[PDB]
């Protein structure tokens, strides 16, 4: 239990110096990197954190689903559309949204529906998870387990606790690597796999001062 | 004492609650090796039970030193996982696709000829899986990682638990060993089914060696339909 | 007609009535539903060998479900389709 | 001690030596059970002496058919060549013959010394005492094999059993080799003199 | 001492001791099983040793070409001699596959009886062989044998001297190591021998960075 000891490896490594006085550790993924100086307030760190793991989660998920179809159909998989940013514009194509290419998935074709059943569920399952539902009643805000934990990996206090570091640090690192995607897509103008394979040949002119120019007044 | 656990209890048990798990897999009620025809003398007086899955079929004075049962009770039980994995594995690719598509190969016993064709081996038969064309590559990364885990396997043992039965966190993330008594039925079930995949895979072989394909003999012949 | 689209249809409602009825998915015999749709325990004098309580009555009964189901999906997705 | 197969290593605890030519080699602990190692030592001396009558058979026609003094066929094509008799007949003749010898080594090696009188003439009998060796007049014609053994009788079986399993070594090697390349031994026994490293396993295929 | 701080499990007493062990592989929480006090070091200083004659025999061809007394047709490149043969090859007298087991036999051979001396320190000192138990007497460590053989030249005298040989040879390992990965960098990367290498900064300071392509 390094992270969780009052001496933890922090966010400078093993040179760290100054770590804030309420973080004395008890939370997953504390590296002591308060700067802005935000979560003072207790019920503002509650708050920040439950923002901090919602996000997390959020951005897993946001970055497979952003990765799987364009290498899918890199490695020869037949898509209507495969880059991240243009996905969307399936909806109002000829052909219409179907999943995998497959004329019997989905085969959507109106994007008023897809809104509207989107709003309905997504409302009922936001408002279960701040007053409790179907699936169980609130517990933690954050942590609610049971019916979303049915095999039980977090039984022991101890793996919990590990398994939250696991968590916090695997969904930090997509949220950094979504910011990334929108940049890239905003600057470059290609998919993240064409970026990867631009660096991948050449690596000294396939970078960011290649298009450090594009954005100059004028 | 898991969810999975009293859920297994309530559900997969194979015996009713009332009854313990024991009685009709171990002791001297088990159903032996010629059924109602057994006699006492056909089961050896050291067969006695108290071990998983056995009939007392010991017709060749093989065993009758505990050493050597013990023993050959871990190769059965290692070949039988490697035998589960081995049918599951042989049988999927041919459900999945059994169309010849050029770098897949279904036919279980002709995809080691695959490696050395030109399309070389697409995983699903995606041109950017994998790919692989040299087998002294595969040669190699079979030797360093199998070589690693059997290393970890026999020396890296935790010196408290069993060698084939590490149990544990990591080989029992959904604590299934909660309870010996439901411990030792799902050890008699993991034995049998794997006896089952033995005999499908000794199976497997003679039919591929005799007729042509898993699905043709099953679908094309035997089946007519 | 084995692989045929029918029968996988029936084959697969039967299938997971009778799993929805096994299993403590769904009402049965041993299981009773409330105004609440809670499934509460309730003990009939029936005996069987299935040791989770699914007695010869619920195989009956989720099997005329899954017939019953099966066969509107059926016939609904040839109309439609 | 003993010179094992693996300097430095322990032998398995089976294996006391007392057997002739005990190398201590079971590296998969196949001789664990001790009433295991009689019927292995047994079906072991039956092969390498099979195998010693094989090799002699395979070479040194072979080898004199290649010294011109013998005309012996290859013997991959020996059992196709058009003979007086009826191969099948001659298997079922032979199969006749070998059954009573079989009987007989079954019934001692389950019960030494069950079968060492003679049915027709019991007066006639064998003077082994080991299990496997009969000795007598039939089977050892000059003797040898009955002798007080200090250091007699181990080292000529020592040497029979190795040279049994140097002969097992060369049969299967005939037999691959054959399969391998379509030329009798000698050819590749030439071709390793003439330039070891040009002929070779890799240079066929 | 060595830029990142120790935790004093060296103290530098061990021949070529440094400190720069960031992770410290050899903690006890972080050690055991095939982690073993004595294995590491030895395990360190044969990689160095080979790495010694690789590094050296990467480059004797292509400079004895250079320096004008060997025959041109052993200017092959390191990596066509027949260690990748979908590279290229190199011309022989026998098959490689030949040579190679051969050298196989042989190298088992010598690191089995290696090996047998670092488990049992009595291995062919007094096994069974003809003559050769007491031509190869273990004398101290194992990984620094030394024998009737090895001491043909007996030097290294006094045990000061010892240790600044041990150092310089721990020393020169390390950069031997170092130097060989850039030989696999740059072969994989140019295609050509480090040899030709050195060639191009000599001739172009500013050839090229990293390969350009
Ligand atoms: C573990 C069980 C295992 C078994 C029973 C087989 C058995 C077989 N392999 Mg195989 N392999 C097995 C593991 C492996 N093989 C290979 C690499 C190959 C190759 C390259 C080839 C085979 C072929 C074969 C088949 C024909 C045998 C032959 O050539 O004569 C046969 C089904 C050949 C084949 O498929 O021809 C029809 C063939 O070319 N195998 C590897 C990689 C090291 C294995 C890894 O464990
Ligand atoms: C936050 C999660 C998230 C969201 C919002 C989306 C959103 C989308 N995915 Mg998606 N996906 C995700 C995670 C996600 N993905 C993950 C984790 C995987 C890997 C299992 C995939 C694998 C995937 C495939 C294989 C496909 C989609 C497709 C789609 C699009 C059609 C939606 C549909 O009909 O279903 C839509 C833009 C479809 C599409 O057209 O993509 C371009 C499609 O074929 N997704
Ligand atoms: C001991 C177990 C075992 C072994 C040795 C193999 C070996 C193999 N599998 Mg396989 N497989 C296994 C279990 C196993 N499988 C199981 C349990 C499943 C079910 C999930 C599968 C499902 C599977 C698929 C779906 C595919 C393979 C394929 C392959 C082949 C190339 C893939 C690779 O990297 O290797 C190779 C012969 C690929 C192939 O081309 O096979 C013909 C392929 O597409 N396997
Ligand atoms: C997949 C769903 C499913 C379904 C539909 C059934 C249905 C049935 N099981 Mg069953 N069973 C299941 C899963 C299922 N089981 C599982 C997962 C297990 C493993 C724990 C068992 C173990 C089991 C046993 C041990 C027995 C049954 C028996 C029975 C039958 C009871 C009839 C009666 O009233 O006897 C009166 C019934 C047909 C009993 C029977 O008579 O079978 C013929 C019986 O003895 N089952
Ligand atoms: C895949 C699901 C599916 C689909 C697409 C359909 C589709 C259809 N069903 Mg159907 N159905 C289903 C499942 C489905 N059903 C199931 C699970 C059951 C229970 C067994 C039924 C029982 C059922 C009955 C009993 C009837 C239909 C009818 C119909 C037709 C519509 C007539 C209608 O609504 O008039 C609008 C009616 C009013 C506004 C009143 C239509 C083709 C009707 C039909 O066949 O008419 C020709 C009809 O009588 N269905
Ligand atoms: C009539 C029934 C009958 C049958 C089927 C056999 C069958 C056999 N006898 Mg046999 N035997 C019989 C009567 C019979 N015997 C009688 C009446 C006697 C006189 C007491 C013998 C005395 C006898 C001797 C002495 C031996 C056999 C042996 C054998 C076996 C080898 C012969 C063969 O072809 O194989 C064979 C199983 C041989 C054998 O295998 O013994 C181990 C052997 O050595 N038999
Ligand atoms: C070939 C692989 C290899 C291996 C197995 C080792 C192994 C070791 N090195 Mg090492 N080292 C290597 C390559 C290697 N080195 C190379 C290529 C360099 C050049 C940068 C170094 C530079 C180096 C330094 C500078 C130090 C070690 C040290 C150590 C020891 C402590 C590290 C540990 O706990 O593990 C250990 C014996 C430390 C030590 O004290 O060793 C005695 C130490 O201070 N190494
Ligand atoms: C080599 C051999 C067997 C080898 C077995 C080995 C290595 C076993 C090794 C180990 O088990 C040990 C010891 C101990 C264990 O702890 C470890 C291992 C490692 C497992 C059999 C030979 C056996 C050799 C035999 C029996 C030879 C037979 C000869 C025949 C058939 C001749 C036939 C012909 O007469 C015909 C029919 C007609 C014409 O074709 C002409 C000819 C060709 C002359
Ligand atoms: C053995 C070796 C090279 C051997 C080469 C040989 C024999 C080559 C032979 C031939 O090429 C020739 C001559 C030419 C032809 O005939 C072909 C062959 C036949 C192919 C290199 C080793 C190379 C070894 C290397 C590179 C080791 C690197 C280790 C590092 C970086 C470790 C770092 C750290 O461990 C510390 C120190 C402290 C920790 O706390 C933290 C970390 C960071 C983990
Ligand atoms: C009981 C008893 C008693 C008394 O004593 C009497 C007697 C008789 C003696 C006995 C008996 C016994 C027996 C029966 C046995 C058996 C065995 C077996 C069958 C095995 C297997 C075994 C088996 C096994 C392992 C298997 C394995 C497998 C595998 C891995 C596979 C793999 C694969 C795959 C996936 C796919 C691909 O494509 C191909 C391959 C690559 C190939
Ligand atoms: C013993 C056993 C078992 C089981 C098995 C099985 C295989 C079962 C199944 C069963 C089943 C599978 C059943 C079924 C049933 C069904 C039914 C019962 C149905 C009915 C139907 C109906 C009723 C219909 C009617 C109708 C309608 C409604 C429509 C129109 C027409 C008509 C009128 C006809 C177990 C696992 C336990 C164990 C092992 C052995």
């Amino acid at each position: 239990s390094i992270w969780y000891g009052a001496d933890r490896p922090k966010y400078l490594g093993p040179f760290s110096g100054e770590t804030p006085s309420y973080l004395t550790g008890e939370f997953a993924g504390d590296y002591g990197w308060d700067t802005a100086g935000l979560s003072s307030d207790p019920e503002t760190f509650a708050r920040n954190r439950e923002l901090e793991v919602i996000h997390a989660r959020w951005a897993m998920l946001g970055a497979l689903g952003c990765l799987t179809p364009e290498l899918l159909a890199k490695s020869g998989v037949k898509f209507g559309e495969a880059v991240w940013f243009k996905a969307g514009a399936q909806i109002f194509s000829e052909g219409g949204l179907d999943y995998l290419g497959n004329p019997s998935l989905v085969h959507a074709q109106s994007i008023l529906a897809i809104w509207a059943s989107q709003v309905v569920l997504m409302g009922a399952v936001e408002g279960y998870r701040v007053a409790g539902g179907p699936l169980g009643e609130i517990t933690d805000p954050i942590y609610p387990g049971g019916s979303f934990d049915p095999l039980g990996l977090a039984d022991d206090p101890d793996t919990f606790a590990e398994l939250k570091v696991k968590e916090i640090k695997n969904g930090r690192l997509a949220m950094f690597s979504m910011f990334g995607f929108f940049v890239q897509a905003i600057v470059t103008g290609k998919g993240p796999l064409e970026n990867l394979n631009d660096h991948l040949a050449d690596p000294v002119a396939n970078n960011a001062w290649a298009y450090a120019t594009n954005f100059v007044p004028g | 004492m898991t969810g999975i656990a009293e859920w297994y209890k309530v559900y997969g048990k194979s015996v009713a609650p009332d009854q313990d798990a024991r009685a009709p897999y171990y002791g001297p009620n088990r159903p032996l090796w010629k059924g109602p025809f057994t006699k006492p003398k056909d089961v050896p007086e050291y067969l006695k039970g108290e071990y998983p899955g056995d009939y007392g079929c010991d017709i060749f004075k093989l065993a009758r030193l505990p050493a050597n049962y013990a023993r050959l009770r871990t190769q059965e039980l290692m070949n039988g996982r490697w035998a589960m994995l081995g049918i599951t594995g042989c049988l999927t690719p041919e459900l999945i696709n059994s169309n010849s598509t050029p770098g897949f190969e279904p036919v279980w016993f002709n995809t080691g000829a695959q490696i050395f064709s030109d399309a070389g081996i697409d995983y699903l038969g995606v041109p950017g899986f994998i790919n692989a064309h040299s087998l002294f590559a595969v040669i190699v990364v079979q030797a360093l990682l199998m070589g690693l885990a059997e290393y970890a396997r026999i020396k890296f043992v935790p010196e408290g638990a069993d060698p084939f039965y590490p149990g544990g966190k990591t080989f029992d993330p959904l604590g299934f060993s909660s309870d010996p008594e439901i411990l030792a039925e799902l050890k008699v079930k993991e034995i049998k089914n794997g006896r089952l995949a033995m005999m499908a895979m000794a199976g497997l072989f003679a039919q591929g060696a005799v007729t042509g394909v898993s699905p043709l003999q099953n679908l094309h012949d035997w089946l007519h339909l | 007609y084995i692989g045929s689209s029918t029968n996988l249809i029936m084959v697969a409602s039967t299938t997971l009535m009778l799993f929805a009825g096994r299993f403590g998915l769904a009402p049965s015999a041993n299981r009773k539903s409330t105004a609440g749709l809670k499934l509460v325990d309730r003990d009939s004098g029936l005996q069987t060998g299935d040791p989770a309580g699914f007695t010869a009555t619920d195989t009956l009964a989720c099997g005329a479900l899954g017939h019953v189901i099966g066969v509107g999906i059926v016939l609904g997705l040839k109309a439609t389709a | 001690d003993r010179p094992l197969w693996f300097p430095g290593s322990k032998a398995p605890e089976w294996l006391d030596g007392s057997l002739p030519g005990d190398f201590g080699f079971d590296p998969l602990g196949l001789g664990s059970d001790p009433e295991l190692l009689k019927w292995f030592v047994q079906a072991e001396l039956v092969h390498c002496r099979w195998a010693m009558l094989g090799a002699a058979g395979i070479f040194i026609p072979e080898a004199l058919t290649k010294a011109g003094i013998l005309n012996t066929p290859s013997w991959n094509v020996a059992g196709d060549q058009q003979y007086f008799a009826d191969p099948t007949t001659l298997f079922v003749i032979e199969l006749i013959l070998f059954a009573w010898a079989e009987g007989r080594r079954w019934a001692d090696i389950v019960n030494p010394g069950c079968v060492n009188v003679d049915p027709v003439f019991p007066n006639n009998k064998l003077t082994g005492t080991d299990v496997g060796y009969p000795g007598g007049l039939w089977f050892d014609p000059l003797g040898w094999g009955q002798t007080k053994d200090a250091k007699k009788l181990k080292e000529l079986r020592t040497k029979e059993i190795k040279n049994g399993r140097l002969a097992m070594l060369a049969v299967l090697g005939a037999v691959v080799q054959a399969n391998y390349t379509h030329t009798g031994p000698i050819d590749n026994l030439l071709a390793h003199l003439a330039d070891p490293g040009h002929n070779t396993i890799f240079a066929l295929s | 001492f060595a830029s990142k701080q120790s935790l004093s499990y060296l103290d530098g007493t061990l021949p070529g001791d440094y400190g720069f062990d960031p992770l410290g592989l050899m903690d006890p929480e972080g050690a055991g099983g095939f982690i073993d006090p004595q294995w590491l070091p030895y395990a360190e200083i044969i990689n160095g040793r080979f790495a010694m004659l690789g590094a050296a025999g990467a480059i004797a061809p292509e400079v004895l070409g250079r320096i004008g007394l060997i025959p041109q047709e052993t200017a092959i490149p390191w990596f066509q001699s027949g260690v990748i043969p979908p590279v290229g090859n190199y011309s022989y007298w026998a098959d490689p596959y030949t040579l190679f087991v051969l050298e196989m036999a042989l190298m088992g051979f010598a690191e089995h009886r290696r090996a047998q001396d670092y488990y049992k320190p009595g291995s062919m000192g007094k096994q069974y062989f003809l003559g050769l138990e007491k031509f190869l007497g273990g004398s101290g460590n194992p990984a620094y044998p030394g024998g009737p053989i090895f001491n043909f030249l007996g030097f290294g005298k006094n045990e000061k001297e010892l240790q600044e040989l041990k150092v310089k040879e721990v020393k020169n390992g390390r950069l031997a190591m170092m130097a060989v990965l850039g030989y696999f960098t740059q072969a994989i990367f140019t295609g050509v021998g480090p040899f030709q290498n050195l060639l191009d900064h000599l001739a172009d300071p500013v050839h090229n960075n990293v390969l350009t392509n």
